[PDB]
RNA sequence: UCGGAGUACAAAAAACCCUCCGAGUGAUUUUAAUCUAGACAAACCAGUCAAAAUAACCAUAACAUCACUUAUUGAUCCAAAAUUUUGAUCAACGGAACAAGUUACCCUAGGGAUAACAGCGCAAUCCUGUUCUAGAGUUCCUAUCGACAAUAGGGUUUACGACCU
RNA sequence: GCCUAACGAGCCUGGUGAUAGCUGGUUGUCCGAGAAAGAAUUUUAGUUCAACCUUAAAAAUACCCCAAAAACCCUAAAUUCCA
């Protein structure tokens, strides 16, 4: 990671994580899956289902992607027709 | 010996895939598979040769 | 050398809940190599003969007569091998339902 | 051959009396690894009785059984759990027969 | 199990002799 | 560290020495017999049985019966060796059977099981449904006296009550025909309970006929306490138990303390206790035959509710618990993303300030 | 790298240039679907089970089977395919896209975390004694010796260990 | 070998505050708690995860734990699990 960049001054985000991560707005990151393309036919259907999952990860991980990725990831977006907007806010979280 | 990985269509008319294991030395397979577009039992019969 | 790859992690196969626990329908009661413990009520058998709840309720461990598929060779066999009083014993895992089935509410008074 | 204390090695019967059995088995038995001695029936069921007998009339209160047993002092924790059964008696390969 | 009273209650192998 | 068995270890019994002049079961069968012999024995070790009811194991039957019949058993004994001689004896029967062309009279044997055996049958259907679990809470009779119990559901048309059996409430809106013997110097009382259906009180229960002081076998003759009222569960509720008692009394009973209004559609004062009923007139009464059976909800029932009783009409559902979930996880690690659903209150999006 | 047995005696886990067997697949047809409660396992990645509900089929018809069945396997990227997939003795098997020798001509940084000298530990090897006598000594065990063995010491040798430098 | 007293490749300046998982060093006082290693790794002179631990914060049970309970030939000290 670049903390400050030469330019700008700023600190920049890491785009490897930006292609294979997604980031919901209550801090959970969403994800893949590893394998989940390869070699199919040698696998049991249970075990490609698990694998065509889209999964949650655990916070230290987060915590990393998050140190990783700078705000504008972090904001809140409206997308039209968005998949996912059913799943940006937490419900029923007793803590 | 070796085996080989063939690629098996639906003769279901819908484009639908799956490979298997089948003995080199043996005959084209042809099988009866489960087409889930049509989702019902139908002939599969092997386009292409995929692995060796 | 001569000795080569006897290298492997343990499995964990073990017995996961004991007698007296609580359990949620889908919990791993057991898991094992061979069978050990055999499923008794309420208890689900996995393919890889791991011994799951069907039920939610409490978990029992029972010694109890054992008869075999009459499917299974092996089994009628060494069954049949038997003096005329023997009966052979298996340990089981069952699991007692806690909840009642379901409930009877009044919906709408006409 | 793997040889515990206690056990017989050699079997020697006849019309013989002990005694010259005894001479010359003295010499084979001291020629042994371990430590040994030459027994007849009469012999070995003496030192036997001699063995309860001496731990019937022990005049201590204090013996390793009655003391490993009960963990008194925390005493296990400097022992090994086979001296339950060996009772101080036995200590590695060796064997004191003086030890109640 | 071993500690229990119950041990040893599936024992069989020593009924039928198979060998 | 062994323990020691408590009483008898099972194999233990036969020779290990000498394993071939011990006789096996070379058949599947003969061990499955010997082993379901074995599973119904009292262990000394935690079983099946002990966890999963055996509904108070064993009880001490508190017995109110009519006393059994008292026959000569060589003299039954030798007219049955008798009769099965005679039969035994014809070619004609033989012929029957080895051609594999015969029938049985069924009339004749429901005959002679209603004669025979057929009240301890009946006991145990009894105890199955639980009748006597119910009504007498300990105690459980024989019913010797058989009792036949029909509906008219048209001109033609008689629909039984045999015990247990299902019966629908269009059928049973009317009074039923009631048979069994016996001479007059007689007086009986008979009963129809609902066993269930009671609204407000899980412990009681519903007469919907009595009848009393009943000479011989003369059903309308006898003064009606509790005058017909017709099965009446309820829509949500299933199968709800009907039972039929006859009580054979001795000295006249009379009761104006149990007798009920001529109409009578009030049903707080048709609430009953059949323990507390019995116990009042324990000792010239003495239950003597029964038959019940099963009913649930049919269109004609709610004409009752709105007709009879100046009801709404109560429906019912079968709700089950809702689904266990555990603690809901601020990272929830390795979860499908549905996961996030599960917690979910209600589907609808909700903009909280905006 | 993966698995089975012992080590690791009874929940789990558990090391060694530890002791032993294996795997890098065949054969077969029963061609083994979709979706989802709850769990196991677990640093992560990966792995495992699985009810209910759908759809397929007898018209209330979902565990591929065998070889100890356990293991028969490989991430990203990237390439080929076009619809849905396939691809590594990447075997150094959590995998650098592609790189060998030699240095006594050597250099720097360090290390007594690690060798060569010496010390120390230990005593396999080595050396001393005693114990035991079958035997050699023509006869005779012990004048002189003494096999098979026994008990105890010494701390020269070669090692072994890597504790100071 | 020799190329201005150090040539397996001169010297000087600049690149340059080269880069060192390697050594050394790191400056007032007093008080509160307080750590010995499972996993991968051109990795075992290092990292990054666990488990511990520290600072705050929310909670509710936490250890200790008697019966009962956990395998098939033999098998100990004892574990697991729980009022
Ligand atoms: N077999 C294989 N090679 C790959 C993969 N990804 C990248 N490569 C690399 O791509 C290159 C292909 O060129 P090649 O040497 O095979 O002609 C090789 O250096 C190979 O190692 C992959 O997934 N599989
Ligand atoms: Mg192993
Ligand atoms: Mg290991
Ligand atoms: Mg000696
Ligand atoms: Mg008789
Ligand atoms: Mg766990
Ligand atoms: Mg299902
Ligand atoms: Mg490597
Ligand atoms: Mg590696
Ligand atoms: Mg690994
Ligand atoms: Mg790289
Ligand atoms: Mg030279
Ligand atoms: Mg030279
Ligand atoms: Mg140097
Ligand atoms: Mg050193
Ligand atoms: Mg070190
Ligand atoms: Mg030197
Ligand atoms: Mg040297
Ligand atoms: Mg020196
Ligand atoms: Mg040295
Ligand atoms: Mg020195
Ligand atoms: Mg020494
Ligand atoms: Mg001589
Ligand atoms: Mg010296
Ligand atoms: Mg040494
Ligand atoms: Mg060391
Ligand atoms: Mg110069
Ligand atoms: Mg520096
Ligand atoms: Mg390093
Ligand atoms: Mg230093
Ligand atoms: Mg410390
Ligand atoms: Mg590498
Ligand atoms: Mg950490
Ligand atoms: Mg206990
Ligand atoms: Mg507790």
């Amino acid at each position: 990671v670049t903390y400050f960049s030469s330019r700008k001054g700023k600190r920049k985000t890491v785009k490897a994580v930006i292609y294979r991560f997604l980031r919901l707005h209550s801090g959970l990151w969403l994800r893949r899956k590893a394998g989940y393309k390869k070699k199919l036919w040698k696998k049991t259907a249970a075990r490609k289902r698990r694998l065509r999952e889209f999964v949650f990860c655990n916070k230290t991980q987060s915590k990393l992607l998050d140190k990783m990725t700078t705000s504008f990831w972090k904001r809140r977006n409206w997308y039209a027709d968005d998949p996912y907007q059913k799943y940006q806010d937490r419900t029923n979280l007793k803590v | 010996s070796k085996t080989i990985l063939v690629k098996m269509m639906s003769q279901a008319g819908t484009g639908f895939s799956f490979n298997t294991k089948r003995s080199r030395l043996r005959e084209k397979l042809t099988l009866l598979h489960y087409d889930p577009v049509v989702k019902k039992k139908v002939l599969f019969v092997e386009q292409k040769k995929i692995r060796s | 050398s001569k000795n080569l790859g006897g290298k492997s992690p343990g499995k964990r196969f073990g017995i996961k809940k004991m007698e007296g626990h609580y359990v949620h329908a889908g919990n791993i009661l057991a898991t094992q190599r061979h069978f050990r413990w055999h499923p008794g009520a309420h208890v689900g058998l996995g393919k890889n003969k791991c011994l799951y709840a069907l039920e939610e309720g409490v978990v029992r461990y029972t010694k109890e007569v054992y008869v075999p598929n009459p499917s299974n060779s092996e089994a009628v066999d060494l069954v049949t091998r038997l003096p005329q009083g023997a009966v052979l014993y298996k340990t089981f895992v069952h699991v007692v339902p806690a909840k009642p089935e379901g409930t009877f509410k009044l919906v709408a008074m006409l | 051959t793997p040889v515990k204390a206690g056990r017989l090695i050699v079997e020697m019967g006849g019309r013989c009396e002990f005694k010259e059995v005894q001479g010359f088995l003295d010499l084979v038995a001291h020629k042994l690894p371990f430590p040994a001695k030459a027994v007849s029936r009469e012999t070995l069921e003496k030192m036997r009785k001699d063995q309860e007998e001496r731990e019937r009339n022990n005049q201590n209160p204090w013996t390793f059984e009655r003391i490993a047993t009960a963990n008194m002092l925390g005493i296990r924790k400097v022992l090994s759990p086979y001296d339950l059964t060996h009772k101080g008696r036995y200590w590695g390969k060796f064997y004191t027969p003086e030890r109640v | 199990y071993r500690s229990k009273p119950t041990h040893g209650i599936g024992r069989y192998k020593h009924l039928v002799k198979a060998q | 560290r062994r323990a020691a068995p408590l009483g008898p270890m099972p194999n233990e019994d036969i020779d290990v020495s000498d394993l071939e002049r011990l006789k096996k079961y070379r058949s599947f069968d003969r061990y499955r017999r010997r082993a379901e012999q074995e599973a119904r024995k009292p262990h000394w070790w935690r079983t099946y049985r002990e966890h999963f009811g055996e509904e108070s194991g064993p009880k001490d039957r508190v017995d109110i019966g009519l006393p059994p019949p008292k026959v000569s058993r060589t003299q039954q004994l030798l007219e049955r060796k008798q009769a099965l001689r005679e039969l035994r004896a014809n070619v004609e029967e033989e012929r029957a059977a080895r051609l594999q062309t015969a029938r049985i009279p069924l009339e004749a044997v429901r005959a002679e099981w209603e004669r025979t055996c057929g009240p301890y049958h009946k006991q145990r259907l009894a105890e199955y449904c639980g009748l006597y679990r119910d009504l007498f809470h300990g105690a459980t009779f024989v019913p010797r006296v058989p009792l036949h119990v029909a509906y008219a559901v048209g001109e033609d048309d008689l629909m039984p009550v045999y015990h247990g059996n299902e019966v629908t409430p269009t059928e049973a809106a009317q009074a039923p025909e009631v048979t069994y013997e016996a001479d007059e110097g007689s007086l009986w009382t008979l009963l129809l309970t609902n066993l269930d259906g009671h609204l407000l009180e899980p412990d009681a229960e519903y007469v919907h006929w009595l009848v009393t002081n009943i000479p011989g076998n003369r059903v309308t003759e006898g003064q009606e306490t509790c005058p017909y009222l017709p099965p009446f569960p309820a829509r949500g509720s299933g199968f709800h138990r009907f039972a039929f008692l006859l009580f054979k009394q001795d000295k006249r009973i009379d009761f104006s303390g149990d007798t009920r209004p001529s109409p009578c559609y009030q049903l707080a004062q048709r609430t009953f206790h059949t323990f507390d009923f019995y116990k009042k007139h324990q000792d010239a009464m003495t239950p003597a035959g029964l038959a019940f059976f099963q009913c649930r909800w049919d269109d004609s029932v709610t004409r009752v509710f709105h007709q009879l009783l100046d009801m709404r009409e109560p429906v019912f559902e079968f709700v089950r618990p809702p689904p266990y979930h555990p603690k809901q996880k601020r990272f929830p690690h390795r979860q499908p993303l549905r996961y996030l659903d599960r917690y979910r209150d209600s589907h609808e999006p909700t903009y909280g300030i905006y």
